[PDB]
């Protein structure tokens, strides 16, 4: 007609065009399990991804326990804390999640106001569900998945030749 | 991976996914 | 340094140990094949979600291929910091969509691969039992039969 936005499509493009290119990078594993040395991998790590969901539900169940907990605990410290912790949901999540791996620190639980007594509370409650969730979980899973391994055997490979047979089954027809 | 390094690529994409669909 | 293990296989409570670091690095070769295959589909996504960000993020992150191999390696001992997805620019769109790509990556690849590849070695081992000291046997065979001709 002549002669940089807050939320513009073009910054939207570029976030869902990263998930797809992720997405079809990954698409990969239909040609993966025609090789010999890949398919028994592939057929494993299905069946552990299957096994592992239910460990995951209870898991969150956990982690949603908890953090309500310690969202409602430090609901009324705006602006009191070392760092920007625990003052909203998504604060509590950030710092819930990014904790499983060693990632967030100690200083998140530190406060400015003295109340000594909501931090002692804050304390223990962090350290009981670093401990309770992170250790005692991880141990079951690994105990039950050497379980669910130890009674299956030797049908990898027929599991895996069934998944080929599949694989290039589908290719005849049409 | 070429188009993300430095519109045809961008035309041949969408084609390419179009025939996907 | 490390070529000593010419000389390491002709002791006694010696042998076995070497042998089954063998067998366990030509397992978990094939893992590091699939785990190369993911790292690099992530790696390419996370270098075209930031490809548009010089100097807007709070480090020297996600701006060129060899930096964010950088991260994408040190993050996977817990020595890359999460800091490395805050932005500058308000843009909250793509902040959300980088902190849940680095998480899910995260996830996924660390744990459900060091998982498989515990549970199938204990798996590969399960099957073979007994013949260690055979295949230290043939290995110290190897080793001083190799002395005798010139």
């Amino acid at each position: 007609y002549v002669d940089w936005l807050p939320s513009d499509p073009q910054i939207i493009s570029e976030g869902l065009y990263a998930i797809a290119v992720v997405l079809s990078f990954s698409r990969i594993a239909y040609i993966l399990p025609a090789n010999e040395s890949f398919g028994p991998l592939q057929i494993s790590l299905g069946r552990t991804v299957k096994d592992i969901f239910k460990f995951m539900v209870l898991f969150i169940m956990v982690f949603f326990a908890f953090m309500i907990g310690m969202f409602i605990l430090y609901s009324y410290y705006l602006g009191a804390k070392v760092n920007a912790a625990f003052t909203t949901v998504e604060e509590s999540f950030k710092t819930l999640f990014w904790s499983i791996f060693g990632l967030s620190e100690v200083t998140s639980v530190v406060l400015k106001y003295d109340h000594k007594f909501i931090e002692n509370i804050g304390y223990v409650l962090y350290g009981i569900y670093n401990v309770t969730m992170v250790v005692v979980l991880l141990n079951m899973l690994i105990a039950m998945i050497n379980s669910s391994y130890q009674e299956i055997e030797d049908d990898s490979d027929v599991e895996w030749k069934f998944a080929r047979s599949k694989l290039w089954l589908s290719y005849f027809d049409d | 991976v070429f188009n993300a390094s430095d519109t045809w690529t961008e035309m041949l994409i969408m084609v390419w996914v179009l025939g996907m669909m």
